[PDB]
């Protein structure tokens, strides 16, 4: 049903906006957004990229060291004859 | 009396009650956008679907050609064979985006919300599973022949639940008709089931990436989610139109080009990308039922994420040691993916038991853990 | 043991998102199917109907199935009998059923060429590499009779005898006919086949891309005009004293 | 056929190895591949079922 | 008008197998071929090698092959 | 692009393309006696001769 | 000034608004196509059978 | 053929009477039979289409 | 009234009368509501004679 | 269908021996007659 209006109680906040019509769209792209874009990745990139990065290595590993164990060893057929 | 025709109409006061005047926090980001794009992808689904079901024909000596005509001849068919096919992927990544969201942003703690998501992700998963079985190519029949064996694993009433399955004593034309019976019918079932999950979600209302109440501020669904949800789809429908009208095949298996047959399992028999991670576990496990279990447990482990919450606060936002554990999670899937798309064969094999041992420690062992540490180091 | 040679990547004119398929070379591809292929090759879902404005004229494609002999029936003694082929028909097929197929070459079943590129890894690039690719077994490897050694085919030891020799045909366009400009021009056609779509296919991808370039760009600022009342908004806590 | 690390079968669905006696030797699989119920009434010309 | 009907694909793979890698490819097989063939109970194979030898041969003429194709 | 998907997708129900475009039918005026009408299949629906 | 010119005469009756969306998506349409078109086949010249045609389109016999 | 009230053909659906040359007399038919495009190439034999 | 057990019983009772002429009928004279004309293969070339509907 | 309704499995199966049946197709596919089997249907008179 309707739930605006019994939400909760609040008191003593002042908030003031202007129409859309007012103001611009994607201000501020470069003093601001830009800025933030690169202030959150570098906060985050440390947390999120490790375990990535370490889950290629152990794809490129296991990747080679299955192509290399098709190769063959020379030491089998140096005693052949 | 009710002034406007919007809030006393049994009908409108419904569009209205729930996607127009609904209450939704004012902050929530891009990760809540899944929600509709999978709403958005069942409709599409069910509608190309419906298209293509009727040129299509549940008969083994009928099934490939039929889908083969309904390319070449129905007009735009190979575009709606196209969509729908492909759509089934973007289901799927959507519904794993939808999922992690839920589980780095404690969404989980909305218990029925979640409940009921599980259930769907089952439900979708056995929908895109017999859908895949249609067309009857090899994949379609190994992969029929082969997860209906696993009730096999259930004792006594196992080799017989396989006989109803196949309807005979080996995969043949009746399994084909029920499973184009089945499939027929499980989408309305999931677009069913859709209403109650958002049902018992309106109950509590959104969460929001901070995880604290948004009462004290709360906004009107339209205009500022509806055309939020908007261009999330135009997003979205970006690449899954990029990728199904420049490189429609690419992420799908070809063994399905080659007619059914019941003497030869392809040698590089993988499944569809989506259910690699699975299949990667079931080929963990060197044991008939062990693997079945852990099977069935990869994707059941999510009913018990709710009772595994062990922190004061309910996201991850400001838990830097349950992100990492987090994101080290989600590159273990990522892994056993790859591997579920390589033979069994070492290093694979190690590789494999191993992320398979550590997906299953990561959520019932760490999580709680590192949890409960955390809230130490908070004081309390 | 499981050692396999993977065929390269040739530039061919339809790789392109945007490149259609060379129409000239898939109208050869055709030549060469008919006329060297198809004598073992089945290509069972595609049609002389389809050639039209594709690879042929209308007139082309009709005298091209009727140089064929269809069986149909039954007539009003319930007789199967023969007759001049139409657009209508579908390629024929050179044996009644596999089981005879294989009995015409060592056992061997040569699959229907309709979805070829798309059911065997590397596509067209494999295809080719296969053709032009056969030699001779390298040292200590034997193959068996009847078979023939050819180091892109899983196995080495592949049934198809290389079907092309230099000349071994003649395309009536006044192209020279090499091994090489065969094969490439038959994988030209064997990908038509897999999947006639194609060039419209494509053609489409292309509105696609604009249209979503537009749309997103156009979208996307009407999702940030609405929310700028919220993006500037400014709020100030100003408990009574 | 011919494959496996003992010279047998080898299931490409989830690994299991198999003798040249159709025994199972390695992988997931339970038991030995089932042996039918046949006849030799020939000099070379054997009758299964 | 005066000819002669010449496969580009011989022409090309007669100055690829000049290049760097296969020379140094068809060096390691010729030897190989050599012990293997008077080896009379070796178990050993040039497959690997020829393999080499084809892929590097083999990729540097799929560089150009198609120019000189129709 | 809604009126353009729309367009495919109702098409889609047209005929197919494999739907021909056929011939005549010779008949010999000898196999019907006077007096008499007789059904040919021809083009789908009944022909009456 | 159009912007004033448009939003007084198109933009601002929401049933005009209708009108110009219809009036326009028309016009879009014709040129969106040709232009499309257009590119396409010029990024493909010669290999279209629009091209080739005139080689055995009554041309023979 | 050989019903209705007029010698010609009767539809058992709605009941429709059409005479022998197939034009509509009686019913709620619209419109006569339709009449295909043929030729007598023969002595005693035709081919219509 | 509140509709159980008044008339959720009174609708179990409504049940079992109906379903036993639907039974006596299914059961004993299978066909006796439908037309026999489709137990004849279509032919696009006949119409039958006596074409009525369901 | 005729076993324990109107005769024994044993005539039921030299009911259907009685008659000729084409199968296939064999190793060089060819089709070639055959004994029937009691799950045969009952032989159509004529080809069409
Ligand atoms: C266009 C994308 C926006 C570009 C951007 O990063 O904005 C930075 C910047 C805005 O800065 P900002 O206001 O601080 O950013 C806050 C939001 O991230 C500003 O972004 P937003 O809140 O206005 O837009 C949100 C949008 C953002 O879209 C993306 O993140 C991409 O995400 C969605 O709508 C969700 C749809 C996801 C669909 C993906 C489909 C899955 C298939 C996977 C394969 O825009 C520019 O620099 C101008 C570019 C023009
Ligand atoms: C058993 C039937 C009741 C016999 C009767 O007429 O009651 C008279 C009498 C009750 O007298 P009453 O209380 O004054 O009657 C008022 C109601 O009509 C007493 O009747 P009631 O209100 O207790 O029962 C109503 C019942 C009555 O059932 C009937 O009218 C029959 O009607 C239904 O439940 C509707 C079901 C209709 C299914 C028909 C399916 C259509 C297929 C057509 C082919 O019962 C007896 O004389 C005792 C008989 C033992
Ligand atoms: C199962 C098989 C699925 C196959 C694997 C598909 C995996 C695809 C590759 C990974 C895609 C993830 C994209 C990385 C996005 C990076 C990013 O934005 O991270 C930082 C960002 C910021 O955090 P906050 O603290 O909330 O910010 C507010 C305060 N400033 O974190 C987030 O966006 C929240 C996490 C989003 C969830 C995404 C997880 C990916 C999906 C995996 C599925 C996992 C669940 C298990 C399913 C079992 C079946
Ligand atoms: C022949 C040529 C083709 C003709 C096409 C058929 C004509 C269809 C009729 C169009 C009539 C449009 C009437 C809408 C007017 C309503 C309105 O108030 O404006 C739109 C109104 C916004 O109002 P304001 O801009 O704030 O201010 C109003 C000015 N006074 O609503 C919106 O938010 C519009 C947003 C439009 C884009 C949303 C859709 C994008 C979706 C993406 C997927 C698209 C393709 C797939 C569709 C296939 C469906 C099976
Ligand atoms: C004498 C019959 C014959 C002719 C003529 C012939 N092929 Fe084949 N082809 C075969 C046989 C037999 C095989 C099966 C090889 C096997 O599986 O051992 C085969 C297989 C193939 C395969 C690949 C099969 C696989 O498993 O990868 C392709 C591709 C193919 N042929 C293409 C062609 C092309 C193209 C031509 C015409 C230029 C051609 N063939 C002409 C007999 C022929
Ligand atoms: C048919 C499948 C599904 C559809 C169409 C669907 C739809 C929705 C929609 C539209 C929302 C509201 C918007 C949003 O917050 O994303 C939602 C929310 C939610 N769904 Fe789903 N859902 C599906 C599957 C699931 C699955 C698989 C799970 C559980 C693993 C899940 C968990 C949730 C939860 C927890 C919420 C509340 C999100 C929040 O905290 O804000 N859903 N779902
Ligand atoms: C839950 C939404 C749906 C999903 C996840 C889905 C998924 C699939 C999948 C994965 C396939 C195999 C596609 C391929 O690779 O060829 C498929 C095919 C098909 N589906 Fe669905 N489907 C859905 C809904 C529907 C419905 C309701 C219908 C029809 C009313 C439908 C009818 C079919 C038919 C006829 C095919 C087989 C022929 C073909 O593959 O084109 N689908 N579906
Ligand atoms: C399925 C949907 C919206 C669908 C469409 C179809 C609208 C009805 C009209 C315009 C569109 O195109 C949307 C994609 C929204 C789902 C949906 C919800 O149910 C709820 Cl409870 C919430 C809180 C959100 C928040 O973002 C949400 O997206
Ligand atoms: C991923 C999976 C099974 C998933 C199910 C069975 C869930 C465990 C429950 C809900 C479902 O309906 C899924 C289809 C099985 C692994 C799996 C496959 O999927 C497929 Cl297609 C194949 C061909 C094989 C062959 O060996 C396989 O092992
Ligand atoms: C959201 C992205 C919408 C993309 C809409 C593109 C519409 C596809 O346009 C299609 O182009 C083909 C070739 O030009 C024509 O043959 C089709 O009739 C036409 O519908
Ligand atoms: S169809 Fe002939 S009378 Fe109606």
């Amino acid at each position: 049903g309707i739930h605006f209006g019994n939400l909760a109680r609040v008191r003593h906040i002042i908030t003031y906006s202007l129409s859309p019509f007012e103001q611009r769209a994607i201000p501020n792209i470069f003093s601001d957004a830009l800025p933030n874009v690169w202030r959150r990745f570098s906060s985050q990139v440390f947390k999120v990229a490790p375990p990535f990065l370490g889950a290629y290595l152990l794809y490129s590993w296991g990747t080679q060291e299955f192509e290399r164990l098709k190769r063959k060893n020379p030491a089998d057929y140096e005693n052949d004859q | 009396m009710a002034p406007n025709i919007r809030k006393s109409h049994p009908l409108l006061k419904m569009i209205n009650n729930s996607l127009i005047d609904l209450p939704a926090p004012s902050n929530i980001s891009a990760w809540w956008n899944f929600g509709s794009l999978l709403a958005v992808c069942l409709m599409t689904q069910i509608l190309t679907g419906l298209l293509l079901a009727m040129h299509y024909t549940a008969d083994t000596s009928l099934a490939f050609s039929s889908v083969a005509h309904t390319c070449r001849n129905v007009q735009y068919g190979w575009l709606i064979r196209n969509l729908h096919a492909n759509g089934a992927s973007f289901f799927f990544i959507c519904i794993f985006l939808h999922i992690g969201r839920g589980l780095y942003y404690g969404s989980y703690l909305y218990k029925e919300t979640w409940n009921t998501g599980v259930i769907l992700l089952l439900t979708l998963m056995a929908t895109a599973f017999v859908g895949y079985v249609l067309p009857w190519g090899q994949m379609s029949f190994w992969g029929a022949t082969v997860i209906t064996n696993l009730f096999s694993a259930i004792p006594y009433i196992g080799h017989t639940l396989v006989e109803w399955a196949w309807g005979g004593f080996s995969v043949d034309n009746p399994t084909l008709t029920r499973f184009f019976a089945l499939h027929f019918l499980l989408p309305f079932a999931i677009a069913g089931i859709t209403i109650i999950h958002l049902t018992f979600l309106h109950e509590s209302g959104s969460n929001n990436p901070l995880g604290i109440s948004s009462d004290s501020d709360k906004i009107p669904f339209h205009p500022y989610y509806s055309f939020k949800d908007i261009l999330g789809l135009t997003l979205m429908l970006t690449p899954f139109l990029t990728l199904a009208l420049f490189s429609p095949n690419l992420l799908g298996d070809p063994e399905n080009f080659t007619p059914a047959n019941p003497l030869v399992t392809p040698p590089h028999i993988k499944p569809e990308w989506y259910f690699l991670f699975a299949y990667a576990i079931l080929r963990s496990i060197p044991n008939k039922l062990g693997g079945v279990l852990a099977l069935a447990a990869s994707v059941l482990i999510l009913f018990l994420i709710p009772f595994l919450h062990k922190s004061k606060q309910r996201t991850m936002t400001f838990r830097p040691l349950s992100q990492t554990l987090f994101w080290l999670l989600v590159a273990n899937l990522l892994i056993l993916t790859w591997i579920g798309s390589q033979p069994v064969e070492h290093p694979f094999i190690i590789i494999g038991q191993m992320a398979s041992l550590s997906y299953f420690t990561i959520l019932l062992i760490l999580f709680p853990t590192i949890g409960t540490l955390e809230n130490k180091m908070l004081n309390y | 043991g499981e050692l396999e040679l993977h065929p390269p990547a040739f530039p061919w004119s339809h790789g392109g998102p945007l490149s259609a398929l060379d129409h000239s070379s898939v109208r050869r591809g055709f030549q060469v199917y008919k006329q060297v292929c198809s004598a073992c090759h089945s290509m069972d879902y595609v049609a002389f109907r389809n050639l039209i404005g594709v690879t042929h004229t209308e007139a082309e494609a009709k005298a091209l199935a009727e140089e064929v002999e269809v069986q149909d029936g039954p007539d009003e003694n319930g007789e199967l009998f023969m007759r001049p082929g139409k657009i209508s028909d579908y390629f024929p097929k050179p044996y009644p059923n596999p089981e005879a197929a294989r009995a015409a070459n060592n056992g061997a079943l040569p699959p229907d060429l309709s979805y070829i590129v798309n059911a065997r890894h590397g596509g067209e690039d494999y295809v080719f590499s296969l053709l032009t690719g056969y030699c001779d077994p390298p040292a200590g490897v034997v193959v068996r009779e009847g078979l023939h050694y050819n180091p892109y085919f899983p196995g080495q030891a592949i049934g198809m005898a290389p079907p092309i020799y230099n000349e071994i045909l003649e395309y009536d366009d006044g192209t020279p006919a090499t091994m090489s400009q065969i094969a490439k021009d038959v994988c030209t056609f064997l990908r038509w086949a897999a999947e006639p779509e194609h060039d419209q296919r494509k053609r489409m991808g292309l509105k696609m891309l604009l249209i979503s370039a537009l749309l997103t760009s156009l979208l996307y600022y009407m999702k940030r005009h609405k929310w700028s009342v919220l993006k500037s908004r400014k709020m100030a806590y100003r408990p009574p004293k | 056929a011919n494959s496996g690390d003992f010279g047998g079968y080898y299931c490409p669905c989830h690994g299991s190895h198999y003798d040249a006696s159709g025994r199972i030797r390695k992988g997931p699989a339970p038991y030995n591949l089932e042996v039918p119920t046949y006849q030799f009434v020939g000099d070379d010309l054997v009758v299964v079922g | 008008e005066e000819e002669e009907l010449v496969d580009p694909l011989t022409t090309i793979r007669e100055h690829c197998e000049q290049t760097e890698k296969c020379v140094k490819a068809r060096e390691r097989l010729e030897l190989c071929d050599a012990r293997v063939s008077s080896r009379s109970h070796t178990e050993e194979q040039c497959t690997e090698e020829l393999f080499d030898f084809l892929h590097a041969r083999d990729h540097c003429v799929a560089h150009k092959l198609f120019n000189k194709l129709k | 692009a809604a009126k353009n998907v729309v367009t495919q997708f109702i098409s889609s129900l047209s005929a197919s393309a494999d739907v021909l475009a056929l011939s005549k039918i010779e008949i010999k005026l000898s196999d019907i006696p006077e007096g008499k009408n007789v059904a040919f299949k021809w083009r789908g629906k009944p022909l009456f001769v | 000034a159009l912007l004033r010119q448009a939003y007084s005469a198109l933009f601002r009756r929401t049933s005009t608004f209708a009108l110009t969306v219809v009036l326009g998506a028309v016009l879009f349409e014709r040129a969106f196509d040709q232009g499309a078109d257009a590119i396409f086949e010029h990024l493909n010249e010669g290999k279209l059978w629009k091209h080739i045609k005139h080689k055995y389109e009554a041309s023979e016999e």
